[PDB]
């Protein structure tokens, strides 16, 4: 809703399309907004993350045109697809490290908000779209990994069906609907193909929405001050035309992303992999090193953390009658720390938006982002002494931050003046 | 009126029920379908079982492990007291419900050589490792690190029950008939 | 179980212009065919693949002769017929002997440190590595902690680190203290036990590394097309990053 | 851009979204848009083909749950649907004949526009990409029918497979890449299978660009007559706002729709099916009743009407010394009858929009939908006399509809005046 | 070949009130199994749906029994059992004797009339008719055409419309004269070749007829629950229509 | 100026190959896998064949027909004039090319007994019905009604060409070597 000017049709085949179908002028309107000058590299991750869905989208159907979904020819269908298929080899790579590619642009891009205040008003719902996509992709990523039906994939898909079996009363039906029998077999498999062909374009329609979110609010930027809307004159004093200005820096910024990115794919594919997934699905054993693909560790430590010894499981278990027991409370532990960070905009109580200018919140926010790392690292680690108690304390820190000291903070700490407006951060 | 308003409510009524006809099929599809056997029964051979071995078979899509314990197993599992388990209740499908959890109730003979039970972890099902392991003496599950004793009940970790033992019985003396 | 440690040999293949040896993987071969497949099968490599470009690139002849030796069955007649280059090796004649098709990729020899997969970035994976150090790792007398407690049917291994270990090997809390553990594989080398043509050592040292470059390319072989692809996107992409970064430049230049 | 009234929130929650995200905003002017009140029966097909679309992927989606993409396995997983999966033979013959349905509802669809002059200015960007999806619908029907791998499937599969090693030159390496060998196998039924659950997501995005089409310009009514945009008085006086007064009417016809479609599907739902495709695909041998599906005979008659004693066809060899034979004239016959189909925005020369008074019009009009249904029935008879000869006919008469009779008529006819406005058709 | 003219059987399934008689399809299982199973299989029809509801539901006792007598080869065993209810009935054991599992579907009795697919609208489409006719369509004397011109291995069928026929047997334009053609299939069925637990006459009338409706279930096991849903289905639009009609009228009222 | 263009010039250079890098691999993936061969060898026994007997064979994953002709079919195969065929190319791997499409061009043998020939319609490949169908003592194709004659030269319909022969040559007296 900042001024700017409008599109108007010049060539006689857009004056004669204008009349009929105004879409050069949408394409118009969104890629002139007038965003943000002082925009900095952290405002890439959007980008990346769009360039992520285009290519898993476009390797995926490359590789549903060789892939079988059966438990008898999954594996050697991917193996058929790395040895006969031209160019084969290149494109599993691209799909299976493009997922990781996938997940390192949200966690920047998410910390990115998270210091930034960009959940804040009256940005809630680019927020919480956000939020159900990031749902998606895990959803998405989850059942990708079940279809090369290799260890991982089995006993992934055994332990990620088993969290539901958690819900009090309800947890068996959920579970056997969710298998469509008593253990991970080709019913599973099959429906699993389904689904994770369907939710990319779902994710493609939220990320429509979500673009449209931030378009009609106007994007946030590093000082937390917003766009003077109320003449065109000082509304460009604060904006420059996305089309050049952010265009070129996106497509700049993306190359640079992607020679790193096919430098890992043709050079190190693997890295990022566990060999149990080159070993075929065995449902009699479970491989010791078991591990869980590096983006769902964070989750996964904070889950295994909440133990029968727990103090403050303990506590659960007495006083809701034995209902919240260990595995069910890491079930709750796991949900609900992705649950408040969806709910930041509402226990963040400072009205200061960017961190950048609120002094104590810059100590616990970078905890927290040490933190992520932290669980993202214990995640890897045996259950034994210290791992088990630096997942606990970690656990607990990440819930502190949301549930505790954004609350508390909005209404004790002395925040620093930011900018006047736009321009004067942009000129400094 | 009366017979006006009438038609806006058993018009709407019958919108909601067109919606419900049409989306539990959609959920039902994915239901176990008739080709899937919920129970079934099976035979096993033991004869060639010497004791501190496990024989490890598929029943039902999952692990179902036969140990011919050791005297070592038998002594540590009677040596435990009930109040020092984490899940005080036999979990066994061969005897009464309320049955407690000790070491005699997690075997299918007397002398409690012939410990029979899912393979199948009680957090979230992955196959917990035999051969002694664990800090128990008995199966590690190595998904989230749960620790079993040598009768098959959890002493440690997430799991909040020990592993159950199915229906077994010996049908003569070297056969065991699951289910 | 854990991680160990492995003899980090220097193979071809490794590294951005590492590529595979013709002549070692062709020796190799004759390794697999005379000593493993006794035991272990590659199910997922169709034989026709010894003559494609970047493997050992065995005329199409000799291909065709060598695949005579297996016995398949026919998927249509389901009676036994000589072997075809488009049949697969056959699977592994010993039950719990694994299928060594990707043995090279399911494997990891190097960890750490404190599970931060430094090691990994730098010095690769290492499943051929790993193979290597398992073939070596059979010594003659096993460690003073178990003389007179092995498993009958096991063998001690240095590098093997998913065995099973005797109660005297093992410390106060229950962990192993030796290097590796027992391996129900009995050592399968001993010098001289494969005949090159060409004359080259077949001690264990050399067939040891000989195989385990084949079983490198047996696990992937379009590693070097890949890598030439990498070369390539990278070379594209620093001229076009550059090129970009020149570009992004020369227009901001207009607003500060 | 005709005058209406905007939406304005009024609930706190509304006031608080709308400033953020404006959907419900779009969802009021979409749904509120003034409609001309004097619309017909044949205005429904619209709805009859959104629900389709609905019905194709929420059964089709499911299936793929079920359904195995691999020769050995693909006839044998139906039959398991068929029998096993809870009401799978019902959503089966849903999928199926909801293909039918789909293509009844094109064709009045099509015809419709054909009669009303909807795609005469400023309408050819909603007609065209209507084509767009029809031309999807049929690649789309096509690839879904190859999945059972019956015989029809694999030797409908050959065919038109074959359509495409006809062009000279590069047929051979199209047809060579389509197929992934050198016949129709398991690599032709994979990538089958991946592009028959893409397109789908095509065509619903085909259907967005087609509403906004129609929304920027508003509906065609039986008069032609475009509703008065000087005031928003008169602009009511000519329509009633698409909610209720539309949505309660399709709702209605929509039931109806259902009433005789479920009626088919739960008594005779392999009416409009080949017997054959319940026989396994047999590359040896091609039954000797083979048959097209009913919604492609048309084409399918234009196509091999064109053998080499056709005179036209020994002229079109002889000038083009080889290159146009039987056979690739038989392939551009049936293209070509599709393509004029979608130039005739720029084949009618008329002024006047509505056939209804265009006495001529209406007279060549209804030879083509009585030629539409001959060229549907022959397909269906041997190639024997008479019906080559009637095969012949029906095919000039397509072509001369669109390329001599039209242009013809726009600069001969006299038509009769229609209303001053759409107010004085409705009150008669 | 062509279509041509079926008898038209009055089977109990047919009309949309239509549904199976129970014994009718366990004599026609009866037939099957001691006759038509000798060359002809069922690869699709699982053994335990004999059981299901509406079907010849046999207790699952005998289903039990009844699925021993097959030699089914275990897909983890490899090794030869005896048959469960979860096993499908054999393959055929002739290799050109069709799969009956789909037959009563895979075949029409009742086409034209000139191509207007007018008589498949209201005698449907007519599989376990044609079934009918085939095993009834055996003459003891062939057609007074082709007196001594029998192909070795073939036998004239009234039916069967896809036959060859010898040259005597065709008119000037090469058309053939007979009803029928030349089928591989010997005549399977004669008086009381089945003899019926229930002391149902087993002529070649009742046994064509029984077999008929048993592999009209084999190929539609779920006919019955397929029209429940349709009346069910039809009773709900229609009322749904009825109510949205008069919702239109009302609304539209307060415009003309 | 001279270099300022050439900078726009360089990055949309660039930006062009880099798509073209990008979508061959995406349409070269769907060309033929290694696993698919493209020719092959193998051999067929026909002593069991009598005259007016067609034997089909898979080959390639399409069927080859091994008709030995009768009488009739011989003399009504070498009495059409060239001049009355659709094509008059013998369509015949074995011999020259340019080679007329006379009935002794189109056997293995000089007898002209033997007619193997690809049972693939040159039309959009469907499987011609033999056993003397159609308007000349042949084939009938039923995808779009194309009539071959007792040699396998395509008379009437859509079809351009005779139904090709492929390598075919007889190894010893009762065997053909089909490549
Ligand atoms: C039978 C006499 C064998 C011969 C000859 C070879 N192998 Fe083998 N191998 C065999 C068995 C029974 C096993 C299972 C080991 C276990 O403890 O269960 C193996 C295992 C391997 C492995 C896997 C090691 C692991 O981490 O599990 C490898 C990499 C391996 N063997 C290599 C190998 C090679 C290269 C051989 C030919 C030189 C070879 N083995 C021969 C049985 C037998
Ligand atoms: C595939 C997934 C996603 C895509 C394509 C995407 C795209 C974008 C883009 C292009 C921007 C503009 C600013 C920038 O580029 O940095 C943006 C901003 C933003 N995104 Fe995302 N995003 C995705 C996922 C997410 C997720 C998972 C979240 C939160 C949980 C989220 C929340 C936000 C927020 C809060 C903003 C700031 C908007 C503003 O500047 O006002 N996004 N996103
Ligand atoms: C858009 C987000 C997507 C994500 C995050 C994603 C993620 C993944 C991941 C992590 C794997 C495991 C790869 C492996 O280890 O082998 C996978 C597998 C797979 N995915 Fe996707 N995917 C996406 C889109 C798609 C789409 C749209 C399709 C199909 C149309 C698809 C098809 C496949 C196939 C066939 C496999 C198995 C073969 C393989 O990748 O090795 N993917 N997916
Ligand atoms: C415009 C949308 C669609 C059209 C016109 C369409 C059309 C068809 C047709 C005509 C068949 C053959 C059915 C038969 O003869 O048995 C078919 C089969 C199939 N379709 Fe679709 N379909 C559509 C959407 C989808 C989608 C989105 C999916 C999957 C995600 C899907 C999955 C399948 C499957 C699995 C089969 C084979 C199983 C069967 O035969 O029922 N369809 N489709
Ligand atoms: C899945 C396929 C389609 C869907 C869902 C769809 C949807 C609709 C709807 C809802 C309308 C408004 C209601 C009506 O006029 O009946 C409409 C109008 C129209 N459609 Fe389609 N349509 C489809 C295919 C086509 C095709 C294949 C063509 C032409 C070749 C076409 C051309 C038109 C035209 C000319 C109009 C008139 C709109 C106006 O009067 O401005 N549509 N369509
Ligand atoms: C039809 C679709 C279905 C059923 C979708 C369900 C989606 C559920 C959740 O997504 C929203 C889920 C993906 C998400 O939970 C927040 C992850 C972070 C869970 C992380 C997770 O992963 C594991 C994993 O990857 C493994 O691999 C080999 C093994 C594992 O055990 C050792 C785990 C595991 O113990 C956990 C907690
Ligand atoms: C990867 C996907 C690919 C290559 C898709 C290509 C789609 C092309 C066209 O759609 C746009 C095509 C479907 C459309 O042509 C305009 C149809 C009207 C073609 C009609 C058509 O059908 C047949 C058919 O169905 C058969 O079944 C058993 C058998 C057939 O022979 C006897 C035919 C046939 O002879 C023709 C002409
Ligand atoms: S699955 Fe066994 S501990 Fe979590
Ligand atoms: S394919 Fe044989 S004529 Fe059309
Ligand atoms: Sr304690
Ligand atoms: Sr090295
Ligand atoms: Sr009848």
């Amino acid at each position: 809703g900042i001024p700017h000017d409008h599109y108007e049709p010049r060539t006689g085949i857009e004056k004669w399309l204008h009349s009929r179908l105004p879409i050069v002028a949408l394409a118009y309107d969104t890629i002139m907004i007038p965003t943000p000058r002082n925009l900095n590299w952290m405002w890439i991750w959007g980008v990346v993350l769009a360039f992520c869905l285009v290519l898993q989208i476009v390797t995926g159907i490359v590789l549903a045109m060789h892939y079988t979904p059966h438990v008898d020819l999954a594996f050697a269908s991917v193996e058929h697809i790395m040895r006969n298929v031209n160019g084969g080899f290149m494109l599993r790579y691209l799909h299976a490290n493009g997922a990781s590619l996938f997940f390192i642009a949200v966690y920047l891009h998410i910390f990115r908000g998270l210091y930034y205040g960009s959940y804040k008003a009256p940005r809630e719902v680019t927020w919480i779209v956000g939020m159900l996509i990031y749902l998606a992709m895990m959803a998405t990523a989850f059942m990708g990994y079940v279809l090369p039906w290799g260890q991982m994939s089995f006993w992934g898909a055994t332990v990620i069906t088993g969290l539901f079996g958690a819900i009090p009363g309800i947890g068996h039906s959920i579970q056997t609907w969710l298998l469509g029998g008593p253990a991970v077999d080709n019913a599973t498999l099959n429906r699993f193909f389904s689904l994770h062909y369907l939710l990319p374009f779902v994710i493609a329609a939220l990320v429509a929405i979500h673009i449209w979110a931030f378009h009609s609010t106007g994007n946030n930027n590093p000082t937390g001050v917003e766009v003077r809307r109320t003449s065109k004159a000082e509304a460009q004093k604060d904006t420059v035309p996305f089309w050049p200005y952010f265009i070129i820096k996106d497509v700049f910024a993306l190359a640079v992303v992607l020679l790193v990115f096919f430098a890992i794919v043709g050079f190190m594919p693997n890295y990022l992999g566990h060999p149990d997934n080159y070993i075929e699905a065995n449902p009699l054993s479970t491989p010791a090193h078991i591990v869980p693909e590096w983006y769902f560790l964070p989750f996964y430590a904070i889950l295994r953390a909440f133990t029968a010894d727990v103090w403050v499981v303990q506590i659960a278990n007495f006083i809701s009658f034995g209902i919240i027991d260990a595995k069910f409370f890491g079930v709750l532990a796991m949900f609900g720390a992705i649950l408040v960070m969806a709910l930041v905009p509402w226990l963040d109580t400072s009205p200061v938006r960017s961190g950048r200018y609120r002094p104590m919140f810059k100590i616990y926010f970078w905890l927290l982002a040490a933190d992520f790392v932290i669980l993202t690292w214990v995640g890897a680690q045996q259950t034994t002494f210290p791992y088990d108690w630096i997942s606990l304390i970690a656990s607990a820190y990440w819930f502190a931050y949301f549930l505790v000291i954004l609350p508390i903070l909005g209404a004790i700490e002395k925040p620093v003046a930011p900018p006047a407006t736009i321009e004067e951060d942009f000129n400094a | 009126g009366t017979r006006r308003d009438f038609l806006y409510y058993a018009t709407a009524g019958a919108g909601a029920v067109a919606t419900g006809a049409a989306v539990w099929p959609l959920i039902n599809q994915m239901n176990p379908s008739a080709d899937v056997q919920a129970l079934a029964s099976i035979f096993v051979d033991v004869s060639s079982v010497e004791p501190g071995v496990q024989l490890t078979v598929k029943f039902l899509g999952k692990p179902i492990f036969i140990r011919r314990r050791t005297e070592a197993d038998i002594e540590l599992g009677r040596s435990v007291q009930l109040g020092q388990l984490v899940d005080t209740n036999a979990r066994n499908a061969n005897i009464d419900a309320g049955a407690e959890a000790t070491d005699q109730n997690r075997t299918l003979d007397e002398a409690g050589e012939w410990l029979v039970m899912w393979g199948v972890c009680t957090h979230l099902g992955c196959v917990p490792i035999g051969g002694v392991s664990g800090d128990f003496g008995g199966w590690f599950c190595p998904c989230h690190g749960s620790h079993y004793d040598s009768a098959g009940r959890i002493r440690k970790g997430p799991a909040p029950e020990n592993l159950p033992i199915p229906l077994a019985k010996f049908i003569d003396e070297t056969t065991i008939q699951l289910g | 179980a854990g991680g160990g440690h492995v003899e980090d040999v220097p193979f071809s293949f490794e590294g951005p212009f590492g590529t595979f040896d013709q002549h070692q993987l062709q020796r190799g071969l004759q390794v697999y065919t005379e000593v493993c497949a006794a035991c272990h099968g590659m199910k997922f490599v169709p034989i026709r693949s010894l003559s494609e470009p970047g493997g050992p690139e065995l005329p199409e002849d000799q291909v065709r002769a060598y695949a005579t030796q297996f016995t398949v069955t026919d998927e249509e007649t389901g009676e036994d017929r000589e072997g075809k280059p488009t049949d697969h090796f056959p699977h592994s004649a010993l039950e719990n002997a694994p299928d060594l098709s990707l043995m090279a990729k399911a494997r990891a020899g190097f960890h750490g440190p404190m599970g931060t997969g430094i090691s990994q970035l730098f010095n690769g994976i290492g499943g051929p590595e790993y193979i290597y150090s398992v073939l070596t790792g059979f010594p003659e007398e096993p460690p003073k902690c178990a003389e007179g407690h092995e498993p009958d049917g096991f063998y001690y291994n240095r590098a093997f680190q998913n065995g099973s270990v005797p109660d005297t090997c093992k410390d106060a809390n229950g962990v192993k203290t030796t290097a590796g553990s027992w391996i129900a594989m009995p050592p399968p080398l001993m010098d001289d036990l494969v005949e090159y043509a060409d004359g080259h050592d077949a001690s264990v040292h050399a067939m040891a590394e000989d195989v385990s470059a084949f079983l490198m390319w047996a696990a992937e072989p379009k590693l070097m097309a890949r890598k030439q692809a990498g070369f390539t996107a990278v070379m594209f992409l620093t001229v076009l990053s550059v090129l970009l970064y020149l570009t992004n430049k020369r227009l901001w230049a207009g607003v500060k």
